[PDB]
Order: structure tokens, then C-alpha cells, then sequence
């Protein structure tokens, strides 16, 4: 269309002719009609990107974390190719949450071997924090943060206990109150 | 274009 | 054919009128646009996105300072 407009201007400034401009206008109208017909698939793409924005931002959060690890130590560096291969292996091996689950377990099982023991614990704990951030509620996040803080000897305090509490927080509270810190 | 329009209007 | 061509080019005529109206604004801002384009060409090959944005804000406010 842009080339047609430029050619129309050049041909009009170059001086049969009326038929040529009529043909150019008809071609432009046909192009506009083609675009108008082709503009009938955008809402599906918008729905797909709105559905997959969560997994996209989770993946870029993981990649930013791994870049931070690579900035810490020269061995822990990471490129985009290995991450892409891991994501492809996820698909080779309530739906979007299931792919997000598979992504977290595959990325942990792939990048555990690239870290030592302390960084293994770091990575496992922080993926646990991110998943419980996205899936669980605000009280869950506050309890997890304050329990990490009392593990950190910085913010000492009891977590938020509710009547219909999940068993995982009770088990971890019992593990940390017994001073079984490695457990 | 204006000259062509003027020629069409005059004729 | 000539009358039909004249009647069928109203959109082209109003687009040309709009371009001739906006020619004053494009000629007024041509020098600043060339300045900032050369600034990207010779100063932003080795900068990150947020650094590019901050330096762009600084350049824009400093270019608007000199009117």
C-alpha cells in the first residue's frame, strides 16, 4: 500500500493516465478490504496472551533470578538457550496452572545440578515462595515471610494461624520450633 | 489536481 | 473518467491537505529530531533499557530547556 501510494504520487508528477489511477485506487480499495477481512482474529490472540501472561512473567522472573545467580559466581552463569531447551522439554515430557507446575519442577530438576548445597536450598526455598505467592492468599504469604524472617534471626514472631489452616504450615512450624533447622 | 478541477469546472 | 477520478480522490486530497498543514510542525521540529536521532546513533549502542530511558528523559528536558 505504501509503495502504491508512492507510485501514484510519482506517476501523477510524471506529467491511459485516468485508467491507471483508477486501477491504483481499485488496488488500494482491495488491499483495504483484505486488511478489514484479516482483522477478524485479534480477540482470540488477545485472550491467549491474557491467559499466558502469568506463565510469561513467572518465566521471566525465573530467568532474572538465574541471571542474579550468574552475577554472584562465574560458574552459575546462564544463557537463554538452556532455558529454552528446558521449556521445550517441559512440553515434550485447570491447565495453565499445570504447565506452570511442570515448568517449576523441570526448572528445579534441571538447575539443581548447576548449584552446590547452599544454592540448592536457596533455589528450592525461593521457588516455593514464588509458587505460594501466586497460588495461595495474602495471609499465607505473610506467614511464610515471617517464618523465613524468624529463620533469619531478623524478624522474630509467631505466624498467622487460622482455624482451617493447611497442614504444611503446621508441619513447618513444628519443624522450626523444635530447632530442627536443617529439616 | 486543482488545475484539473478548475479546467473541469470551466468546461 | 476524469470527473470520476476527481470525485474518487477526496481522501487523497484531504490527506495531502493534512500533510501540508503538518509540514510547518515537521519543519519546526526537524533540527531537534535530527539531533536526537544522531544521539541514538552515536550514544546508545552500549546502554540498557532503563539507562536509555533515563538518558532520554534527561536529553528531552535539557533540549526543552534551550527552547
Amino acid at each position: 500500500l505504501k509503495n502504491l501510494e508512492k507510485r501514484l504520487l510519482e506517476e501523477l508528477n510524471n506529467s491511459e493516465l485516468m485508467v491507471t489511477l483508477n486501477n491504483l485506487k481499485k488496488e488500494a480499495m482491495n488491499i483495504e478490504k483484505k486488511l478489514s477481512e484479516s482483522e477478524e482474529f485479534f480477540p482470540q490472540f488477545d485472550n491467549l496472551v491474557e491467559e499466558y501472561s502469568i506463565i510469561g512473567k513467572h518465566s521471566v522472573k525465573i530467568f532474572s533470578m538465574l541471571e542474579k545467580f550468574g552475577q554472584f559466581h562465574w560458574f552459575y552463569g546462564i544463557s537463554i538457550g538452556q532455558f529454552l531447551s528446558c521449556f521445550k522439554r517441559v512440553f515434550i515430557k485447570t491447565r495453565v496452572d499445570e504447565i506452570l507446575w511442570l515448568l517449576y519442577q523441570e526448572v528445579y530438576c534441571q538447575f539443581s545440578t548447576a548449584l552446590d548445597k547452599k544454592f540448592k536450598m536457596i533455589m528450592a526455598m525461593t521457588m516455593f515462595c514464588l509458587y505460594k505467592f501466586d497460588i495461595e492468599s495474602e495471609q499465607y504469604k505473610e506467614a511464610v515471610l515471617t517464618m523465613i524472617g524468624v529463620l533469619s534471626e531478623s524478624s522474630d514472631g509467631v505466624p498467622k494461624l487460622t482455624v482451617d489452616t493447611n497442614d504444611d504450615l503446621r508441619y513447618l512450624w513444628d519443624y522450626v520450633t523444635t530447632k530442627s533447622y536443617i529439616s | 489536481l486543482n488545475e484539473s478541477v478548475l479546467k473541469v469546472n470551466e468546461l | 473518467r476524469s470527473i470520476s477520478l476527481v470525485k474518487s480522490l477526496t481522501f487523497e486530497k484531504e490527506r495531502w491537505l493534512n500533510t501540508t498543514k503538518q509540514f510547518s510542525k515537521t519543519s519546526q521540529e526537524l533540527i531537534g529530531n535530527c539531533i536526537i536521532s544522531s544521539i541514538y546513533e552515536t550514544y546508545f549502542g552500549h546502554l540498557n533499557e532503563r539507562e536509555r530511558g533515563d538518558m532520554l528523559v534527561i536529553l528531552k528536558r535539557l533540549l526543552g530547556k534551550f527552547a
